[PDB]
DNA sequence: GCATCCGTGAGTAGAGAAGCACAATTTAACACTTTTGTCAAG
DNA sequence: CTTGACAAAAGTGTTAAATTGTGCTATACTGGGAGCCGTCACGGATGC
């Protein structure tokens, strides 16, 4: 977030439009608590039998 | 009976909603006014 | 002239005979009504 | 700035194609008590 | 209300057949297959 913060302060729209963009998602995994590595699945939920009868 | 008909609930294809999007990964979880998870499954999906 | 009342109707009635068919939409193989009945295997919801 | 590929969306009802050998596990047929259930006795 | 004893019902321990799981075949064999198509506009990104 640092380092982005950093590369929103250069005069280029055009880097400043691309940190934007991982700065949102930087900072939507920063506030809510979620944790990035979560994203790949050790373990795959299986649905209940009854709604895949 | 000549009853009036009681309160309604949840529907059940919120359940299966809910069920759905935890098969995708995704911790969906009903809250309270005090952001408290609120069972919707009456303690039927709760592991002890 | 009307039956009901006996006097004719007040302009002359363009009347003669047509060709009419009775088609195959009948409203005793559309009429349905349910109040309960068979519901759905996952969404628990009524057939259709 | 621009050109391109990918992704998204596009009305509602109803009616409609190997054997075979052998071991390992399970099923089913028995016997067995052992257990409830029951109709005499007070 | 207790015998009580008694047969049916049920449980139970073996044993058999039956079903199921697994291993193994020794000429040589060494890079697949089906599609392939008549929409259109729209973001959004991805680079140029």
């Amino acid at each position: 977030e640092k380092e982005l913060l950093e590369e929103m302060k250069h005069p280029s729209r055009a880097r400043r439009a691309k940190a934007r963009k991982r700065l949102e998602v930087v900072r939507a995994f920063l506030d809510s608590g979620n944790r990035p590595e979560w994203m790949i699945l050790e373990a795959v939920p299986v649905l209940p039998p009854d709604l895949r009868p | 009976k000549g009853e009036d008909v009681p309160e309604p609930s949840v529907p059940e294809s919120f359940r299966v909603l809910v069920k759905e999007l935890q098969a995708l990964a995704l911790d969906v979880q009903t809250l309270d006014e005090k952001d408290n998870p609120v069972d919707i499954f009456e303690g039927l999906a709760s592991k002890r | 002239y009307d039956g009901r009342t006996g006097e004719p109707i007040e302009g002359p009635i363009v009347v003669g005979q047509m060709f009419i068919m009775k088609l195959y939409h009948m409203v005793e193989d559309k009429m349905h009504a349910r109040s309960t009945g068979p519901y759905s295997l996952i969404t628990q919801q009524p057939l259709g």
